[PDB]
RNA sequence: UCCAGUAGGAACACUAUACUACUGGAUAAUCAAAGACAAAUCUGCCCGAAGGGCUUGAGAACAUCGAAACACGAUGCAGAGGUGGCAGCCUCCGGUGGGUUAAAACCCAACGUUCUCAACAAUAGUGA
């Protein structure tokens, strides 16, 4: 309603490294309800990782955390902070604080949670994508149906857009999640699939922006 | 020491009007302190339950909560579409917390095979040092599958990553991306390139290959 | 302090008196609300010379509440019967969730302050 969390502080750093994320809240004293730090690493469930109390002020965090993070508020700003110090790829992950609830209102759950910021931990460097095709061979056909589309490979951060022709093709357009790869770079593909007839007189080109790189290519598939 | 939420199943497809259950077992006892929450997408989790029984202010009163001892489930009367998310038990009684894995409600449609495509690396990529092969399943229902490499029938192993789509807003299928990837010497000595798909909608596993060149 | 309604009134029961608690009131003390020891005497092990606490008061744990998981503070207000202790089971009462619904009428489920100490357990009448 009035009662609002924002988060802020994330973004990206060397393992090792350190960084501090802030939740400034409104709507409310934090000092009488209880805060809590909860992190989702991509495509991982929530995973609560430390809580602050209030009053006695005690501090409890969790054991994959414990030692290298600090929780704490200032009552002044209104606001809590997570030190996260020995920032290690482990940790990369989107956090969230949220706060407890009131004992009579809504026990102890969480009822309000913040938007929550990105924290990346990466030695990695920003790199634009190489794109290559992946030509529609006979080996990519069925039916009277063949698919085709290109690889997006060895490029950081995300994230990555891909239209086909403009983006006057979407149907049937597959653009999968990327994959964070050991090399340490990301990579992705986006697949379609078309009339095995059209192959010969219709034009195929994937157009891929990544404003991080301020790169943008467009190579134009093509049976091999 | 710490204790467990073992939520359960990961995943689970209902259709709209399906009762939905999901149960969540605490490795020892929790009293009532557990809260369940809603997530979609790359979005703030929302409360539903807490206290282990309690309807949060605001909710749905279809979603409910109940305790039998050590075990805490979920249930939602009447399935609506907005409420295919995942869902989370949480506890809350000693530290520190811990939440359940996690249980995916996805939209239930009938089985559908997967077409399977095969891309052998791009002569560009080539000159340029590595080699990636991908092997895509399209368009398949449920999502369970199994992709497995083989290079001249060797079976390949912790050499090659997959991603798959969210439910297709269209049909309500999944595709997925298999990617092999190999150094353009260990690519450049083997012949025969495959990988075998299986997948409950095909009565025997489907393997689609090449040939380098 | 008093009055009323109700529930208790504490070595086996019952009643009266003292005395207690909750609720509403003020000598015209209203109208109310509320009201769990009903049934049944279960199973296994251990202990005593003899097993039966709707009583208080204090210390611990634990719980509820205080913007409150710990720390700090206040409160113990709901659990009951199956006779000592431990464990189990059945029933009752309670709020809670679900089911069926006009309805917690009825059905399902788990869940509900314990331990230690001291004092008091009356006077009387009637009875196992
Ligand atoms: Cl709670
Ligand atoms: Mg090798
Ligand atoms: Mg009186
Ligand atoms: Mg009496
Ligand atoms: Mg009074
Ligand atoms: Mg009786
Ligand atoms: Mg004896
Ligand atoms: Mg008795
Ligand atoms: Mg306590
Ligand atoms: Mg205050
Ligand atoms: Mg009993
Ligand atoms: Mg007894
Ligand atoms: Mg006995
Ligand atoms: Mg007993
Ligand atoms: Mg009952
Ligand atoms: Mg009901
Ligand atoms: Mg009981
Ligand atoms: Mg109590």
């Amino acid at each position: 309603s009035e009662v609002q969390l924002v988060e802020s502080g994330g973004g990206l750093v060397q393992p090792g490294g350190s960084l501090r994320l802030s939740c400034a809240a409104s709507g409310f004293y934090i000092s009488y309800s209880s805060i809590h730090w909860v992190r989702q690493a991509p495509g991982k469930g929530l995973e609560w990782v430390a809580s602050i109390s209030p009053y006695s002020g005690s501090t409890y965090y969790a054991d994959s955390v414990k030692g290298r993070f600090t929780i704490s508020a200032d009552t002044s700003k209104n606001t809590a902070y997570l030190q996260m110090n020995s920032l290690r790829a482990e940790d990369t992950a989107v956090y969230y604080c949220a706060r407890q609830g009131y004992r009579r209102r809504s026990g102890r759950g969480f009822d309000y949670w913040g938007q929550g910021t990105l924290v990346t931990v990466s030695s990695a460097s920003t790199k634009g994508p190489s794109v290559f095709p992946l030509a529609p061979s006979s080996k990519s056909t069925s039916g009277g149906t063949a698919a085709l589309g290109c690889l997006v490979k060895d490029y950081f951060p995300e994230p990555v857009t891909v239209s086909w022709n403009s983006g006057a093709l979407t149907s049937g357009v597959h653009t999968f999640p990327a994959v964070l790869q050991s090399s340490g770079l990301y990579s992705l593909s986006s697949v379609v699939t078309v009339p095995s007839s059209s192959l010969g007189t219709q034009t195929y080109i994937c157009n891929v922006n990544h404003k991080p790189s301020n790169t943008k290519v467009d190579k134009k598939v093509e049976p091999k | 020491s710490d204790i467990q939420m073992t939520q359960s199943p990961s995943s689970l497809s209902a259709s709209v009007g399906d009762r939905v259950t999901i149960t969540c077992r605490a490795s020892q006892s929790v009293s009532s302190a557990v809260a369940w929450y809603q997530q979609k997408p790359g979005k703030a989790p929302k409360l539903l339950i807490y206290s282990a029984s309690s309807l949060y202010s605001g909710v749905p009163s279809r979603f409910s909560g109940s305790r039998s001892g050590t075990d805490f489930t979920l249930t939602i009367s009447s399935l609506q579409p907005e409420d295919f998310a995942t869902y989370y038990c949480q506890q809350s009684y000693s530290f520190p917390s811990t939440f359940g894995q996690g249980t995916k409600v996805e939209i239930k449609r009938t089985v559908a095979a997967p077409s399977v495509f095969i891309f052998p690396p791009s002569d560009e990529q080539l000159k340029s040092g590595t080699a990636s092969v991908v092997c895509l399943l399209n368009n398949f229902y449920p999502r369970e599958a199994k992709v497995q490499w083989k290079v001249d029938n060797a079976l390949q192993s912790g050499n090659s990553q997959e991603s798959v789509t969210e439910q297709d807003s269209k049909d309500s299928t999944y595709s997925l991306s298999s990617t092999l990837t190999l150094s353009k010497a260990d690519y450049e000595k083997h012949k025969v390139y495959a990988c075998e798909v299986t997948h409950q909608g095909l009565s025997s596993p489907v393997t689609k290959s090449f040939n380098r060149g």
